[PDB]
RNA sequence: CCCCACUAUGCUUAGCCCUAAACCUCAACAGUUAAUCAACAAAACUGCUCGCCAGAACACUACGAGCCACAGCUUAAAACUCAAAGGACCUGGCGGUGCUUCAUAUCCCUCUAGAGGAGCCUGUUCUGUAAUCGAUAAACCCCGAUCAACCUCACCACCUCUUGCUCAGCCUAUAUACCGCCAUCUUCAGCAAACCCUGAUGAAGGCUACAAAGUAAGCGCAAGUACCCACGUAAAGACGUUAGGUCAAGGUGUAGCCCAUGAGGUGGCAAGAAAUGGGCUACAUUUUCUACCCCAGAAAAACGAUAGCCCUUAUGAAACUUAAGGGUCGAAGGUGGAUUUAGCAGUAAACUGAGAGUAGAGUGCUUAGUUGAACAGGGCCCUGAAGCGCGUACACACCGCCCGUCACCCUCCUCAGAGGAGACAAGUCGUAACAUGGUAAGUGUACUGGAAAGUGCACUUGGACGAACC
């Protein structure tokens, strides 16, 4: 299979750890 | 090619054919009566029969020749030839007897010496391991040996250097350098083994 | 100082070692001329079965 | 089909006869190389394809093997290897075979058929590695003693596969000589060699030291000569028309040398075909092709 | 990414933390192999029990709650949005894709002659003008043109005619409607109707000669044919690819003008700032001039224009603007950088004729002939070919798809204004993912960085390692 659902993830949690090291 | 392959080359020399059928062993016997079954390619003009026939020469005077001049060609060859011949008896005449057992006058020896001394042993192809090329010495056969030297004779004459110097004069001079194992040539194939020598370390490059 | 005149010896083995290497080239060549295509042919005369018949 | 071609054999015969009479020959004893001739005449075609022009042949000859039909009116095939489509070939192979049972139990002439010639006799399509297995079956039966009773079958399978000395001649003066022509790209040179002479060559009418003053020619001249070791033995008188004097030069040898093929021994003879002293140089100059400068040289790329 | 140094950290003790592609992605227990089974994967099921799931994304998120956690973990939505998302395969394209064998003037080296440097001829681009059009990567660029002073001419300026040479006309748009004739792979050998079989009767596939499901008309190759052989060169070269070229050969569909986008007359541009492609001439001593067509004599700092200027002649009604000849001048240049073209033999190279077309006109094209070579042996980085495979998120088919930041607007949510999500939607910086995606990818976690993301530690194959010995 490929990984595109994990890679969805991984944008989405990259995000929200780089949003929550902003605020 | 207008010739189909079963041609085959012709062999012109008379000692073969004139050769005693009892000093024939049986593959060559098979040869013959082969042959004599065999569709053969017309002589060429260039080469015959006769004795004074020299292959190193005819190939010399082919290289020199420039756009299809054969007439030209051999016609410096021949000057080239009685120069060196000339200038040879010269000496000979000019030297005491004590040298003159060694001093040759032979143009065709001094001609083939001049080209063996020239032939270069060892020779530098690009080579490649893992996508780069390198110049990696390598021994070279015969025939690119024998081609190396004469190349190089032909064009060292070809130099413009030489102003108002006619091709045979410069081409006698050069011969006989080389004969003496002296002169551009021979430093030529001395340069090229210094640089093989320099790129020793890359031997290994070499697969084959 | 590259004058092979006195190099002689070591020129003359050297030319007939890259003759001999030339030689040893085309002897390995007709010699690998078992082969992997009669092997093949073998495996398929008798062909892995991984399925039922 | 059969009655069809036996309808086309009796127009065919009617037609012969028809011809016979037009033609004022004798209907009885009118042949296939005469009733080609007459429709040659007749029906004049100059389409460079001989089997696209009029053709008046036996039925037979026209129409192409029909193979028959291969059962009965029950159904029944006739040949009991018919199911395998290739009847004729495997029974051939089958015989072949038996063939080579019963000798394995007791114990530049010729070549083998190709493929079509095999297909032909069987009325059947066959493929390459069919023909190489039989042809295969069929050399095993060669090396294996085979005697009559087998050769006479062989046999069926196999096909069928020096200078000419031109005649010596006289002259008024009771001469020996020998004439021959030779072709050197367009040069055309006719020889004419004395049984006994001082070695002049008389090219045109003059000297060949004259004509050729070129070294390379010269030696071209000699080189047949040299060869059979016959300098200064023989007279020659030639004519060359055409060509440069490279050409003509060679055309001269050629003819030379085949003129003094009448005067030298045939093991003599054949050692200077071996050098290649009597064969027609093919090579001429090859045609320029529109769209490139020259016969093979193509016009400068532009990427 | 590669190299070096070094710290946290990996280690021990005592506590925390409680997450993994924590996956053998296959729950525990008992049983069966019988009548199989979407695909792939690790064969198909039965009974029983618990846990979990109910379109995608929002979302490993917000809020609430719990916790030694304070940029955390567990549980976990809704709104807005969309008609899809997804899993497994088949065919093709592609792979900075693997093995093997190769390219035969061919991909690299190797051989010969060139271009790339100079002047000139010519084509094109750009500029210029009132002053055509078309080709324009291989497959355009001495190309339509085997040819432009007027004509040709379709262009521009001006003038003139209107049932007009035509039962009108249009060189007006559309070659992305076409016929016609072709370029291209093709320096290929395959395209194949009609049947049969396999796959559970899916897209699809169809071979092993000691043969295992293919048979095949037809087209092509081949054969046959022209030239000088049966060799070679021509010719031929299918089905398809590039909506490749041509509406300007002509015809033609559609559309458009009809006192003009039609027709006729006079005159006129068709040049060079400059670049670039092809060819010719040269740079000379294997050369230059002469005689001859190859046994010579002079030249040699001169060699070198087919350009420039003047004159004459040829054609024409018209010549400074076309050609030839002569005179005059003696110019740049001194064998040319990376790069690049052609050639396997009567070839390359050099030389000499003839022809098509014109009244005349090319250094162009077609073609005949003469002298006439060198190398042809090694290999697979780049180009490519074939076979056998592998991968694939591409299918407009890698000139693809695609991710994130920054600013471009509308809807919803949280919020003291600001954030988050989604969509609309064209850009900027990269090229992170999909091929070994050019550093394999990803999970957890930590640090770091416009940004995709980099790296460390452990884990996964949802990668491969080419699957006898070498
Ligand atoms: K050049
Ligand atoms: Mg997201
Ligand atoms: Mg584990
Ligand atoms: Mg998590
Ligand atoms: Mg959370
Ligand atoms: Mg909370
Ligand atoms: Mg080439
Ligand atoms: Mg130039
Ligand atoms: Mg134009
Ligand atoms: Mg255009
Ligand atoms: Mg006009
Ligand atoms: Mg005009
Ligand atoms: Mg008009
Ligand atoms: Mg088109
Ligand atoms: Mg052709
Ligand atoms: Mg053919
Ligand atoms: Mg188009
Ligand atoms: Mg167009
Ligand atoms: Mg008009
Ligand atoms: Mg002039
Ligand atoms: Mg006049
Ligand atoms: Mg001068
Ligand atoms: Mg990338
Ligand atoms: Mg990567
Ligand atoms: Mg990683
Ligand atoms: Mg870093």
């Amino acid at each position: 299979k490929n990984v595109l659902k994990i890679r969805r993830r991984k944008m989405n949690h990259h995000k929200y750890r780089k949003l929550v090291k902003k605020t | 090619s207008r010739y189909s392959p079963e041609f085959k080359d012709p062999l012109i020399d008379k000692e073969y054919y004139r050769k005693p059928v009892e000093e024939l062993t049986e593959e060559e016997k098979y040869v013959r009566e082969l042959k004599k079954t065999q569709l053969i390619k017309a002589a060429p003009a260039g080469k015959t029969s006769s004795v004074f026939e020299d292959p190193v020469i005819s190939k010399f005077t082919n290289m020199m020749m420039i756009g299809g001049n054969k007439v030209l060609a051999r016609s410096l060859m021949i000057q080239t030839l009685e120069a060196v011949k000339r200038k040879q008896f010269e000496k000979y005449h000019a030297a005491s007897a004590e040298e003159q057992a060694t001093i040759e006058r032979n143009p065709y020896t001094i001609f083939h010496q001049a080209l063996k001394n020239c032939e270069p042993m060892i020779g530098l192809v690009p080579i490649l391991k893992g996508g780069r090329f390198y110049q990696v010495p390598v021994p070279l056969p015969d025939r690119r040996r024998r081609f190396l030297a004469m190349k190089w004779m032909i064009t060292e004459c070809r130099d413009k250097k030489h102003q108002r110097t006619l091709m045979p004069e410069k081409l006698s001079h050069k011969l006989l350098e080389a004969f003496h194992n002296q002169g551009p040539v021979i430093k030529r194939k001395h340069d090229l083994h210094k640089m093989a020598e320099a790129n020793r370390a890359l031997a290994h490059y070499r697969w084959w | 100082e590259f004058r092979d005149d006195a190099c002689r010896k070591e020129i003359q083995g050297f030319l007939d070692c890259a003759a001999r290497a030339q030689e040893a080239r085309k002897m390995r060549s007709i010699q690998e001329t078992l082969l992997p295509n009669k092997l093949n042919k073998l495996l398929q005369r008798f062909p892995n079965k991984p399925y039922l018949s | 089909t059969e009655d069809f071609i036996k309808k086309q054999i009796e127009e065919f015969n009617i037609g012969k006869r028809h011809l016979a009479n037009m033609m004022g020959e004798d209907p009885e004893t009118f042949t296939q190389e005469d009733i080609d001739r007459a429709i040659a005449y007749l029906f004049p075609s100059g389409l460079f394809e001989k089997r696209a022009r009029p053709v008046m042949k036996h039925p037979e000859q026209i129409f192409p093997r029909q193979r028959a039909i291969q059962w009965g009116e029950d159904g029944r095939p006739f040949h009991y290897l018919f199911y395998t489509g290739k009847q004729s070939y495997y029974s051939l192979m089958h015989d072949v075979y038996g063939m080579l049972l019963n000798l394995e139990k007791h114990q530049i002439g010729s070549r083998w058929l190709i493929k079509e010639e095999l297909e032909e006799m069987l009325v059947e399509k066959l493929s390459d590695l069919d023909y190489m297995q039989f042809i295969r079956l069929l050399e095993k039966l060669l090396t294996s003693q085979c005697g009559a009773a087998e050769e006479e079958f062989v046999q069926r399978f196999r096909r069928s596969v020096k200078q000419l000395i031109e005649p010596v001649q006289y002259d008024e003066q009771g001469m020996a000589f020998s004439k021959s022509e030779g072709k050197r790209k367009t040069a055309k040179a006719e020889a004419i060699v004395y049984k006994h002479g001082s070695g002049r060559i008389k090219v045109n009418g003059i000297d060949y030291q004259l004509y050729f003053p070129i070294t390379q020619d010269r030696e071209q001249l000699m080189f047949p000569f040299h060869f059979v070791d016959r300098l200064g033995k023989h007279d020659v008188t030639c004519t060359v028309s055409g060509g440069g004097r490279s050409a003509q030069a060679g055309a001269i040898r050629l003819a030379m040398a085949k003129a003094l093929c009448s005067f030298v021994t045939e093991d003599e003879v054949e050692w200077m075909r071996q050098a290649g002293l009597l064969t027609t140089d093919p090579r001429v100059r090859e045609r320029k092709k529109p769209g490139q400068e020259g016969a093979r040289r193509k016009f400068t790329w532009k990427k």
